């Protein structure tokens, strides 16, 4: 015979933070609000009525209806702070909370460390469908942000959001299968200032370095400076796999990494070969290895 | 990549039913990442449905209230929406988009490979 | 009396967080537990939804609501919402979130291509298969957009049974439980490592035998130090970011015989310039690379 | 290699003795399990050891008539079948696990045996 | 390299009104670090107003009781503060700061650019 429920929705996103790469996972500290309308009641004075946490469970057990709202995406129980249920007279009731939870998203970190992400969260009631209780509208406010510069991500445009129902095929025990659910999205990019100066700046100087192997007179100094500079690619993988997250894919820092092994490799057999095949004709290959290096790595 | 290919849709009148059609070919390994879309003039194109991230969910607009039924048929690449109780506020060309990427099933930025569309027109 | 028959459905969010020195793993998810118990009385004859704390306050009364354990569980598993739906024909659905380490056995000699199979046992912690047994099980995973940026590659529907376990030390037919498992195959996606590891590996064992393409004592026998020392240092980089184990892998094995490799060279180039000048086994520029990828293949007979 | 026997012909309600000869790199008996295939049907898992001490894993079919005991002495397994039906009519085979994470699960079983019929009518 | 600019300022009776601006040029990427301060004779700059650090919110001096409101126009990289109900107690120089970095926005010290500053004057 009833409408369903409508609740008005509002979220505070105070820090999106603590990313982890491997686990697609991120922190995400911050309040939520919903308000709906119950049965008018009596209050104090008649002015709004403040129930703050353990006492809440006072008023449900006393026959007030508070319905549990989840975080679909959501790796374990987030971490609720205080929460206060504001009652009005009117029947007005609003619930509020601090959270803080880890969240999960599909992410891809491919472009690191020029990659974009989509931050996102999902609310949905745990036990009413939309027949029971539907989200009438949701408002987002997030931080206000002074200078980016040392912000790790770099936030873009304003938060979007969306209503949507969700149909569960097993619930099929008469039309009462479907969810609501809130959906917020936080789009932003890194930050990757630190990765082109101390990361991906050096490493070019390094596989460039290697290049002037073809400038030594000698053969037994050009094989045997090429394994001092094998060594230092092998000494920097090993700085930047320290730092840099860790991921099931390789990176572009990766690949650059990759490069200066097979730059280096393929120097070394172009040394000899020449050798046996003291041409130092090819060896005048200064300009050519260099320039097909860049020409494959457009490929 | 991949295109996509619409079909099904025609004049029918309020109340009426129409079963959308859409077909992917190329660089595709399952029909999850396909989803309806539709865009009448003088709207902006808007979501209409698409499959959950758990399985044997999906994922519908607000103005949907369990009139349409996506379903799936991945041995032929196929995906359907059972359009039933039409209005004449359904009356849009639905579009047929292919996930690129992003975290966002709802948002027609993460879709790309859209197809020509099928006109849907619904009467009194 | 006949055994309450459980119907029992487990939806899998998320598996991740391999440990792969305690072979535990973190999942994710929600279980469904739907019997039938006595008939009742609910306002409007209706379907009743009782939440969290308010579970308490039915079982103090006498609602029945028995514990299922998850065998396989690591310490106590984080338990999020939970509600019970009881309707007026007697029908009982528990549903809670969850998420716990689980654990099971996992060999990872085969890395980077290793193949797990992500447990989860469930079973009743008090209530024997006389009791209460488990009528049947479905289980519902994650619809993957595509895999290409994701860790573990999942192979194959999710894996059931139902079975029971009997226990000799509870003594008539009162000592076997009922026991669901299920079963969700993965393969480990090799692609960074096939490129960042193994391939810069194959790279520095390969030049080490540049070494014979010297032509002096002097300069091969030097030369092998700084590439017995670039194994060394490839050996740090493979620890730091390679899974903690209790026995080798392969590219441990690769990084092994690198080892043996360079310094056989060191022998050969020092039995060479004290045999006879012996510039001939000098010319082992061939030898040497066909006796590594000899020895190779057999490595990886696994 | 693996060898089974006990197989033959009963009739419903009666009893049999599978058993299980091993022989090779086998540390223990713990390793070993019993499956049947009848005709037209896929193989199925009857009975294997459990994890912790003291228990035993029994398919659901099984009901309490079946019993696994092992003999680590001959390096043996025996499957003791009462009250045996015609549903029970298959080929048994004996399986020695070779790894994996599913003790219920045949593709985690090699050095299967020859088998043995068991016949109820 | 930032410059600010205040106006707005001028003589008003006790219960008055006014409407300062303050201009921001330079190497600024928001509004959201500029801050309202203010110095009478004889006395140490005060923290008036600036925004908060969540969207929606806004810091006052415990003195504004409601009196004052800070809103700005990010596009024109501008701020301004409505002041209403003044009294003889809120003469002195208004200026307009720009948050340099630190973690208290409540601090002058936290803040640069300093601008000239407007006379603010309430004659009772
Ligand atoms: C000599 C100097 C030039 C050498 C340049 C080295 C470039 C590095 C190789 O770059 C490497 O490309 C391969 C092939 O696409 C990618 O490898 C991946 O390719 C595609 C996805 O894109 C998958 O189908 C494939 O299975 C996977 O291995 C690696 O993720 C990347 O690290
Ligand atoms: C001589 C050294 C140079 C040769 C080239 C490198 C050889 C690398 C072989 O690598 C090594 O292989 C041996 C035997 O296969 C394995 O050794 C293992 O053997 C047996 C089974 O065969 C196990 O029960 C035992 O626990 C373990 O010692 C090691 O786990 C692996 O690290
Ligand atoms: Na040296």
């Amino acid at each position: 015979d009833a409408r369903p429920v409508d609740v008005s929705v509002s979220i505070f996103i105070n820090k999106i933070y603590g990313v982890n790469t491997l686990e697609q996972t991120y922190k995400v500290d911050g309040y939520i609000v919903a308000q709906w309308t119950g049965k008018p009641r009596k209050t104090p004075g008649d002015k709004p009525l403040i129930v703050e946490n353990t006492q809440i469970e006072r008023w449900i057990n006393n026959g007030l209806w508070v319905p549990a709202l989840e975080f679909i995406n959501v790796v374990g129980s987030p971490d609720t702070g205080n929460k206060r249920l504001m009652l009005f007279p009117d029947g007005r009731v609003i619930y509020n909370a601090r959270f803080l939870g880890s969240f999960s998203n599909d992410m891809d970190f491919r472009l690191f460390p020029f990659d974009r992400q989509q931050f996102v969260l999902e609310l949905e009631p745990f036990s009413y469908n939309n027949q029971q209780l539907r989200f009438s509208d949701i408002q987002v406010y997030t931080e206000n942000i002074d200078n980016e510069e040392i912000d790790e991500w770099w936030i873009r445009g304003k938060a979007s959001t969306h209503i949507s129902d969700i149909r569960y095929d097993h619930l099929s025990s008469p039309n009462q299968n479907e969810f609501s659910r809130i959906t917020v999205r936080i789009d932003a990019v890194r930050n990757p200032s630190y990765y082109l100066w101390s990361f991906i700046l050096p490493l070019g100087l390094i596989i460039a370095a290697s290049w002037s192997v073809f400038w030594l007179e000698s053969f037994s100094e050009r094989l045997q400076t090429s394994f001092t500079c094998m060594l230092t690619v092998v000494a920097y993988a090993f700085y930047t796999s320290n730092i840099l997250p860790r991921l099931p894919y390789t990176t572009v820092i990766d690949q650059m990494i990759i490069a200066g092994y097979g730059s280096i490799f393929a120097a070394i057999l172009l040394i000899i070969f020449a050798h046996h095949r003291d041409d130092l004709l090819i060896q005048r290959s200064r300009l050519a290895f260099p320039l097909g290096f860049l020409a494959i790595g457009s490929v | 990549q991949v295109q996509l290919q619409e079909s099904g849709g025609g004049l029918v009148q309020a109340g009426g039913s129409l079963r959308l059609s859409c077909a992917a070919s190329g660089r595709i390994f399952s029909t999850n990442v396909m989803g309806w879309f539709r865009q009448a003039p003088g709207k902006e194109r808007e979501f209409v449905a698409t499959v959950g991230r758990i399985g044997g969910s999906t994922v519908y607009a607000d103005f949907v209230k369990g009139r349409f039924t996506l379903s799936r048929d991945n041995a032929k690449n196929m995906v359907y929406l059972q359009m039933n109780s039409l209005k004449p506020e359904d009356t849009a060309v639905y579009y047929c988009g292919a996930r690129i990427g992003g975290s966002d099933r709802l948002a027609p930025e993460n879709y790309g490979y859209w197809g020509q569309g099928t006109q849907v027109t619904v009467s009194s």
